[PDB]
RNA sequence: CGCAGGUCGCAGUGGCAAGGGGGACCUGACUGUUUAACAAAAACAUAGGUCCCCGCGAGCCCGUAAGGGUGUGUACGGGGGC
RNA sequence: CCGGUCCUAAGGCGGGGCCUAAUAGGCACCCGCCGAAAGGGAAACGGGUUAAUAUUCCCGUGCCGCGGGGGUAGGUUCUGCGGCAACGCAGGCCCCGUCCCCGACGCCUCGGGAUAGGGCGGGCGGGACUGCCGUCCCGCUUAACCGUCGAAGGCCGGGGAGUGCCGUAAUGGCGAGAACCGGCCGAAGGCGGGAAUAGCCGGGGGUUUCCCCGGUCCGCCCGACUCCUGGGGCCCGUGAAAAGG
């Protein structure tokens, strides 16, 4: 509780209540977004800000998904095409 | 504009017979339009509701939505009482 | 021109990717219209920018504006109903971000 | 497993109020046995069981009934009132 | 009490060990590595003295090798008998040319690479002997050694070499640096010390200690320590 | 029990500001709960002194002394009061958007843009009236610009 | 130091709880065996001769 | 609670509301169907509330004014 | 942020807040550490320099032993002195 | 639905084994477990109530996990649909495996966007003072949750640029693809719903805390140490793991 809330872990958010008093909320701070595993870069289409664990996240209409990018799925498509 | 997702997605589902999914789609861009231009009039951004609400109206020609011409009435009083605060103060 | 009708490419990008198909016309510099027949492969006949588009090095002969019978009766002519089902598979492991700069 | 009742001024008014019973329990009852155990022993149906652990040792069940029965008419019954 | 530092670390303490949980893993050859590999990642690890480059196998298994310098992410190296003595790739010393510079160099096959580790440094392969399966090289020191030709080495010098030529400009950058190594940090003179607490400690103007035999026990082997000589005239004898 | 406190809570105030009448002492004895301490309230005999706010009239004619210039003069400072990198900032923006508005409508070719983008980058001009000074009087533009 | 000021850092550690087997305020919680019977590091009961 | 503003959707969740409750405004009648999992709020106009109030108690749903 | 004019006092950073300055010698380069409760230093440490034991089944150290630390390390390195 | 409880860290304990005259002594080995009320990590907010509890009680409005029922999209040899694309859209059911990603990370510095808070002019209501003036103070609020919007940044298609062209707070960018045009993904937070029916200010009636009436507004400004975002730099210093998803 209160050492937890002296840590930084959690966003200090300020709201003023419909009562007229000013009080201050403790917030998770937003999940990682994913990452394409050759670059690191966030993937287009997941890359909303997300609070918890355990949402169901829809990928990008292609094969491989929300794996890699498409940049890395066409090259690969194009190499394995020659090879 | 603003909601051509929108439009597109009610003219697709329409297409291919998702009439729940189209009344779905159809609320979705009232609610994006409406949304919008409410939030622009509050923050007294009245340009950009006017061209929102514009697009609106075609919008509702387009489609024959009468809430949307409703609410785009009640958004047009509000810019209309903004507009003569600003000019009897000014 | 290696881009031409009765060519076999293979589609890249979007959601039928790495899956074959025939060029059956041919639009501008940057467009030309595929259809590895949507029963056969899976590509429903469309344009495509040929940079989201790898020709291979088969090819077979249709006229141009060809209909879907017609590249189907090619490719069994060919023998290549069976290469057209197969998908492409890539290597993800391979490649580096060197690849993709 | 029911020790006895709390018929203090918080519990009566609770029990006027609120149609809750307060007990004192066995330390080891689980909210599970306590509304199994009230409503065996009285033919009452629990609504909810809040339970608490007094600075005496003591296990304190408020125990909610369902909206046909009433607290302060069943305490006038066993006639601890 | 009485035992000197020297005798303390032996111990096993936290201010004498290693913390190695902060490096992802040994830098070592897997016992059957082979084929051709991946350079995926070239990366700093804490307290170690040169880049680690991380290889990915055609067959999927992946480890850690200390980075040629010029290597690069995206290469492919050669590992085996049939690699060519290119840059960066993994090669037996039985096969390795003569004259050719390597490093990670095996004493035996299979433990993982011993000699020429350092950023900046390598092993001079002088010659082979296939007759007893040996490779005569030459390692940092100077030192020439026999070791197993059915061991592997590494093609090229490791990385990051020069990393001491820049002096350490203040006590709080070889504080950070002892912080990821395993060094005590810093260290008092002993003639600095108490009787107690060191043999060269005490008098009221304290002087060090001449040399020691080797058979001294623990505890009185500190300083010059069996040594054949001391200052330039000894190094002028070993040169 | 301490009526106060109670009547505090009940009122959403301080109980420094709670205030009790004294012919209420006699029923403070038998004050036994909040209701007791709302019937006192709703009688009056209770009630919160209002709270202080610091009155600003005397601030308020200093600041229009302030903004017409009086009160701060070298005497008066103690510490900085100008941003140099704040206003730095201001003066590139003000110089760039006004230089890349007249290249956008096409006044400027983008040479001379270019050369006066760097000027103002390397701090030549003072401010946009010596830049437009300048501009006026090298005749870098087909018409004047105001 | 050592001695008031000092004292006042003994206000929230701990060095031993209550051992389940003897009762004594002894168990070391750190180490994890009780100062006075020994419990959690021999099953037999702790007790020296050199003890009255 | 969430918001519809196409009546024709909104119909779909009155229809089997517990509860109907109405708010009066000079412009405009809140309709809130308070069902078991939300509360459906849409804006109306005055006229269109009065005929979605008739409908309602044709198909015999509760009506409140709140 | 600036300019012009007028005007009061002994005193205008008017209270609050708020560096005395300079020359020369010794000494330790510097920042840092130290005798909890009489010593803060010119003592310790320090970066830098240099020497020695060591190619790893090493050198040095701990353990009665099983075994252990340096070591998820390898001479641009580990350990030991000044 | 607030914490423990779960996970692993530095580390520790137990059993087997090896060692030991022996153990209650040691631990490299194998196996299991423990190890954080400031790390990781499911889900609740506003108002009211008591002499004493208040995210726990009550009212209102929700959320999570597990399970079930109906409807639906979908399926029922076989495959979901659209877009050149980035990617968009209800995207069938059950079981098992594998891989990847999130979890998951320093310090310094400077640009941008918000919110908490604070102030100014007007309006309404109430209060303070009585030597002169008529000023001064207070209230005018909006939780979680649902929807929609989305700045930087990244990406897609067209375009095909060297007398250059496009820039920043600053470093600067371009045939290894610029200017320019269109589009996709995408924060805090905004707004509507929640919700004025609450709370608050004022004015009355009753009586044990209930009922009634009015207001709860208009136009601007500053703005964080709180929240979000991006750029740049430093390291012989590289700033955890696992559960879980
Ligand atoms: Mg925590
Ligand atoms: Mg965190
Ligand atoms: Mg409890
Ligand atoms: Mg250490
Ligand atoms: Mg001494
Ligand atoms: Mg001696
Ligand atoms: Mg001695
Ligand atoms: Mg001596
Ligand atoms: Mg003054
Ligand atoms: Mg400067
Ligand atoms: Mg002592
Ligand atoms: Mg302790
Ligand atoms: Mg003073
Ligand atoms: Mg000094
Ligand atoms: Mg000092
Ligand atoms: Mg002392
Ligand atoms: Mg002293
Ligand atoms: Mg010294
Ligand atoms: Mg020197
Ligand atoms: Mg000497
Ligand atoms: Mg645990
Ligand atoms: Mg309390
Ligand atoms: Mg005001
Ligand atoms: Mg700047
Ligand atoms: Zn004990």
């Amino acid at each position: 509780p209160r050492p937890a809330y002296r840590s930084r872990s959690l966003r200090r958010v300020k709201v003023k209540t419909p009562g007229g008093r000013t009080v201050v909320h403790y917030e998770k701070r937003a999940k990682g977004v994913p990452k394409c595993a050759v670059t690191g870069q966030p993937l287009g289409g997941m890359n909303s800000k997300v609070y918890r664990f355990g949402i169901s996240t829809r990928a990008p209409s292609r094969p491989y998904g929300g794996v890699v990018s498409h940049k890395v799925l066409a090259r690969a498509i194009r190499y394995a095409v020659r090879r | 504009p603003l909601c051509s997702k929108w439009e597109s997605l009610i003219t697709w589902a329409e297409k291919g017979g998702n009439s729940y999914k189209a009344l779905e789609f159809r609320e979705k861009l009232v609610e994006c339009i409406v949304y919008t231009a409410t939030e622009k009039v509050k923050k007294k951004k009245l340009d950009e509701a006017e061209e929102l609400l514009k697009y609106g109206k075609e919008v509702a020609k387009k489609f024959n939505i009468e809430e949307l011409n409703f609410h785009i009435a009640l958004l047009e009083k509000e810019i209309s009482k903004i507009r003569q605060r600003r000019a009897q103060a000014q | 021109k290696v881009i031409d009708v009765g060519r076999v490419v293979v589609k890249v990008l979007g959601r039928e990717a790495g899956r074959k198909a025939v060029v059956v016309d041919i639009v501008d510099e940057n467009y030309v219209v595929i259809t590895g027949p949507k029963s056969l492969s899976g590509v429903r006949r469309r344009r495509v920018n040929i940079n989201h588009i790898e020709p291979t090095d088969k090819k077979i002969e249709i006229k141009k504006g060809a209909s879907d019978e017609e590249v189907l009766k090619a490719l069994e002519a060919a023998g290549l109903v069976e290469y057209m089902k197969e998908r492409v598979k890539p290597k993800l492991f391979e490649i580096t971000p060197a690849d993709v700069k | 497993m029911i020790k006895r009742f709390v018929i203090t001024e918080k519990a009566l008014r609770l029990a006027e109020r609120e149609n809750k019973i307060t007990i004192i329990v066995e330390r080891t009852a689980t909210k599970k046995q306590i509304a199994d155990e009230v409503q065996r022993l009285y033919n009452v149906k629990v609504e909810k069981v809040n339970t608490l652990i007094t600075p005496r040792g003591e296990k304190k069940a408020y125990v909610k009934l369902a909206e046909g029965y009433s607290a302060m008419d069943l305490l006038t019954k066993l006639g601890v009132l | 009490g009485k035992r000197i530092l020297v005798q303390r670390r032996g111990r096993g303490g936290s201010q004498f060990r290693s913390p190695s949980w902060k490096r992802d893993g040994p830098v070592r050859y897997p016992p059957n590595i082979s084929g051709r590999g991946i350079v995926v990642e070239i990366l700093h690890e804490p307290g170690l003295n040169a880049p680690v480059a991380k290889i990915r196998m055609e067959n999927g298994v992946e480890f850690f090798n200390y980075a040629a310098e010029g290597l690069y992410v995206g290469q492919v190296i050669q590992v085996g008998p049939d690699a060519p003595p290119a840059v960066g790739n993994v090669l037996p010393l039985g096969k390795i040319p003569e004259g050719t510079m390597v490093f990670n160099v095996e004493k035996r096959f299979g433990d993982g690479g011993k000699f020429a580790r350092s950023g900046g440094t390598y092993a001079l392969v002088i010659g082979q002997r296939p007759e007893e399966n040996k490779t005569i090289v030459r390692l940092p020191s100077g030192r020439v050694i026999e070791v197993d030709a059915r061991g592997r080495a590494t093609i090229g010098i490791v990385a990051g070499g020069g990393r001491v030529e820049k002096p350490f400009v203040k006590a709080g950058k070889k504080y950070h640096r002892a912080r990821a190594k395993s060094w005590k940090y810093p260290t008092v003179r002993g003639k600095a010390m108490s009787p107690y607490a060191h043999p060269h400690g005490g008098g009221s103007h304290q002087k060090g200690g001449t040399p020691v035999p080797k058979t001294a026990p623990p505890g009185q082997k500190v300083g010059f320590i069996g040594s054949r000589c001391t200052g330039r005239g000894c190094v002028r004898a070993r040169a | 029990v301490d009526v106060k406190r109670l009547a505090a809570e009940i009122l959403g105030v301080g109980v420094s500001r709670v205030k009790i009448s004294p012919e209420a002492v006699g029923r403070l004895e038998e004050v036994v709960t909040k209701d007791d301490v709302r019937a006192l309230i709703d009688e009056g005999l209770i009630w919160a002194e209002p709270e202080k706010g610091n009155s600003r009239g005397r601030w308020r004619e200093l600041h229009e002394k302030k903004k017409k210039g009086r009160r701060r003069g070298q005497g008066s400072r103690k510490g900085r009061r100008l941003d140099e990198e704040e206003a730095w900032v201001n003066k590139m923006r003000v110089m760039r958007r006004f230089l890349n508005t007249l290249k956008r409508q096409g006044k400027l070719d983008p040479a001379t843009w270019r050369q006066l983008y760097r000027m103002v980058k390397g701090n030549y001009f003072r401010d946009l009236r010596h830049l437009k000074t300048y501009i006026n009087e090298h005749k870098l533009t087909k018409e004047p610009v105001k | 130091m050592k001695g008031t000021p000092s004292m006042g850092k003994h206000n929230k550690g701990k060095t031993h709880i209550r051992c389940p087997r003897c009762g004594r305020h002894s168990y070391n919680v750190t180490k994890k065996y009780c100062a006075s019977c020994g419990w959690g590091r021999s099953k037999r009961w702790r007790r020296y001769n050199w003890a009255k | 609670p969430k918001e519809i503003f196409l009546v024709e959707l909104w119909k779909k969740y009155g229809e089997k509301a517990q509860v109907v409750r109405v708010k009066r405004y000079e412009d405009f009648v809140k309709l809130k169907a308070r069902l078991s999992g939300y509360l459906y709020t849409i804006r109306v106009p005055p006229d269109k509330a009065e005929q979605l109030i008739s409908e309602l108690k044709a198909k015999n749903v509760k009506v409140e004014e709140v």
